């Protein structure tokens, strides 16, 4: 059942890792980041 | 901007990708690219939809022969 | 009045034995039992 | 029963899919008959002459080249749509009302582009393009509009009454390409409309102003001509010559069959031509604007 | 619902008082949402 | 496949009755398409407009807009038609031959108001209407003849018109068709549809073309080695095109003739193919 | 839980007779159409 | 008639997530440049 | 992928040979929505 469905969606997930400075420099903070992804839909066909 | 599902959606995954790299570079990739800073808001708020219910009607019928007009006349079947 | 995918649902005979349409074929049932049962009381409500 | 299948772009918004989905019975023109086509064709960019949007001159010429489609019920992947044109069967016919004025049983359907208000289309914006749908009035209303826009082109180089309302056009003759065009095939039919015979008809005026009093309807007549009335009261019209062979030929014959056929084509060559015969069974006998009505192919 | 000055205008002699005494239920109707509820509002954002 | 049932009235002559039965193979002009209909439908009554009964330029105007259909069998107490219209695959169609002139194999049919002769008809007396069937020629014969009609009228008008008449000519007019003539209107007298029913034919014919080759010749006045000048070219236009919508030639039938004679003579009957 | 509902909405069907009849009038149909409708929230307060 | 009889939704195909690792000072070769010690 | 000519060009002496067979899956893999999927697509209007 696949003509049915309509706007299917996946997503993800990563998180980066961070360093310890010190100094001059702002600190710094752990990283979580958030994506999605959408479907695209083609056809085949023959004649006989 | 699809954003249909929740965005964390905190659930069993099926797998893990390791790519080892900064994503933040590569942002014309996804459709939606969300990069929160460190445990911001928006990540608590339950916001959904509710049906509270249907509802229909009955529509009762009528015959000719309870009706009163029938004492005007009489009916008769002819095939 | 009859639609032409309710017809094409109906006029399958048992060439499927799926989920999905093992409900469309249900509704179209009861849509047409649902308008045959007030088609037919319209001639006893238009004789008065 | 020949259709022809519109495939849809895909990655298409939901919103646009529904207004789509809203075009059910509408009328769209393709260059060359396929089974299987693409929505480039459809779009008004297809339409384009040189580099530029086309003209209302020029649309009525792509009207006649192109063929003519009838969309039909819409799947989100699929555009079903059946041809007019080529003689085939069609049971069921339906088309959506398009134009301001209504319609009732017996009218045949012309083809005009918008000539109103902005025609209300499709857009979109993802894919680039946008289609427009021509526009349905009756034969009576059709060659009204087109008198009225060619004598406005003889100008450069109005108000239409229908059912006790009046409306308005906003021509637009941006181009000269195709406007002389229209002066050309104009000309041509008035000149090949005299004969030997014009002469009989030219003497017969004054009996005709005697004939336009005391008859009470040869006035109205009179009224809508200009020429015959003004020529009638100023010009002398030598009597008469005779026939080089009058005891075998009847000069007269031609010049009211010549015009006959000649007439028979101004109304077609000079716009459209009549694509459809509306019939409901067991419907309205008036459709309003916006609703559907079952039609006959020509 | 009146006042009270039109309450006593209709009661004296326009209509006629039926009972003094009513039934009335003491129940609120409590629910709340349990089980695949809780699981389909939280992944997709719908309940029914 | 579609078909209509006329009702048949009560209390009906038995005359009227076995004339009705004649009339097999007839077409009948239907405005609305419904599977009951009424005898108002089919009379001249229904046909007429201004109160006054219809004319020829208006029978023409009827014969488009209105829906035609062809009777099958009769009834001795119904009556039975098929359509000519949308779909309808009618088996076994045959139609009566209408005209004086014959018809052959392969050859298309048209419709026109009567305008040879007096037309033939049923009528009903007892109930007070009565019903006029139309004419049947082919194709090629349709164009001329109305050419030949309304050249006929206003050939009187000038002898009328003019001081002295013209009368100088070839003989009688005559219309050829598989080696028959039909030499119609010998006489001059018995103006029966002179000015009858082709009176306002003639007039709108004779105004159009008359703005025809004077409208060039007050436009263009090279050809021959206060004033709106444009309204009357939109008048013109307007006027010219709806009057060849009028005057128009579509055929509605095809005479396919399968072992069978070929040709036919008025009063036949052949089976004919939906066009 | 109402402090977590987003637009809540009910909807429902109602479905007309049909009378038959003949002469020159158009046949009926039955007919049915579907009404839906939303929820509107405010609030209460005081004071101590 | 076509009026309530669509049955389209939305599906979500599933998740992804990842995992970092942990790196140690001593692990690298880098502690046999020094001699670290703590002293609180 | 690439074409027959750099694929000999290839294999002739600028890339070694590692192996002439290999192991690989003979099933598809298919998946088809059942049990609480069924319910709440019809409803709502999503799946999971």
């Amino acid at each position: 059942e696949l003509a049915y469905v309509r706007d299917g969606v996946i997503q993800f997930e990563v998180q980066q890792p961070m360093i310890a400075r010190d100094g001059p420099h702002p600190v710094d903070q752990p990283v979580h980041n958030y994506m999605v992804k959408r479907i695209h839909k083609r056809s085949l066909s023959a004649a006989f | 901007i699809a954003g249909l599902f929740n965005i964390p959606a905190g659930i069993i995954p099926t797998g893990n990708v390791l790519s080892t790299i900064e994503v933040c570079a590569h942002r014309c990739i996804f459709d939606f690219f969300k990069q929160i800073r460190s445990d911001d808001n928006s990540l608590y708020s339950a916001q959904f939809d509710i049906l509270l219910g249907t509802y229909c009607n009955t529509l009762n019928f009528v015959r000719f022969l309870e009706l009163g007009l029938s004492v005007a006349c009489i009916c008769t079947k002819f095939p | 009045a009859i639609a032409s995918e309710a017809l094409s649902l109906l006029s399958n005979t048992y060439v499927d034995g799926t989920e999905i349409d093992s409900s469309l074929r249900i509704r179209a049932i009861q849509q047409m039992a649902r308008n045959l049962r007030t088609v037919l009381d319209s001639f006893e409500r238009g004789t008065a | 029963p020949f259709e022809i299948e519109v495939l849809l772009p895909g990655e298409l918004s939901p919103a646009e899919t529904s207004a789509l989905q809203k075009c059910e019975g509408k009328i769209i023109t393709f260059s060359t008959l396929r089974h299987r086509a693409s929505l480039v064709d459809i779009a008004l960019s297809s339409y384009y002459i040189n580099g530029a949007p086309p003209d209302t001159l020029s649309l009525l010429e792509a009207y006649r080249m192109r063929f003519a489609a009838v969309i039909t019920r819409v799947i989100p992947g699929k555009l079903l749509a059946h041809a007019i044109g080529v003689g085939t069967p069609t049971p069921g016919l339906f088309i959506q009302n398009t134009s301001p004025v209504d319609l009732c049983n017996g009218d045949y359907i012309c083809l005009l582009p918008p000539v109103f208000g902005s025609a209300d289309s499709i857009r979109l914006d993802s894919v680039g393009l946008e289609i427009v749908f021509p526009l349905t009035i009756p034969q009576t209303l059709m060659r009204e509009i087109i008198a009225k826009v060619v004598a406005r082109a003889v100008e450069r180089t109005d108000v239409i009454c229908y059912n006790g309302r009046r409306y308005e056009l906003e021509t637009n003759l941006q181009h000269r390409d195709g406007s002389d065009a229209a002066i050309r095939t104009l000309v041509l039919n008035l000149m090949f409309s005299i004969n030997e015979g014009c002469l009989l008809l030219l003497a017969l005026i004054p009996t005709l102003l005697v004939q336009g009093a005391h008859d009470g309807y040869v006035n109205l007549l009179i009224q809508t001509a200009n020429c015959v009335r003004e020529t009638g009261q100023l010009i002398n019209i030598p009597p008469m010559p005779r026939i080089q062979d009058g005891h075998r030929r009847f000069p007269i014959y031609e010049t009211i069959s010549s015009w006959i056929s000649t007439s028979s084509r101004l109304g077609d060559t000079l716009g459209t031509r009549a694509i459809l015969r509306v019939c409901v069974f067991d419907g309205p006998s008036t459709v309003h604007p916006g609703d559907r009505t079952a039609v006959i192919q020509v | 619902v009146t006042t009270a000055t039109l309450k006593r205008q209709l009661l004296q002699g326009i209509l006629q008082i039926d009972d003094t005494a009513a039934d009335v239920p003491v129940t609120y109707g409590e629910m709340v949402l349990q089980g695949t509820n809780l699981v389909t509002a939280l992944v997709m954002g719908k309940a029914v």
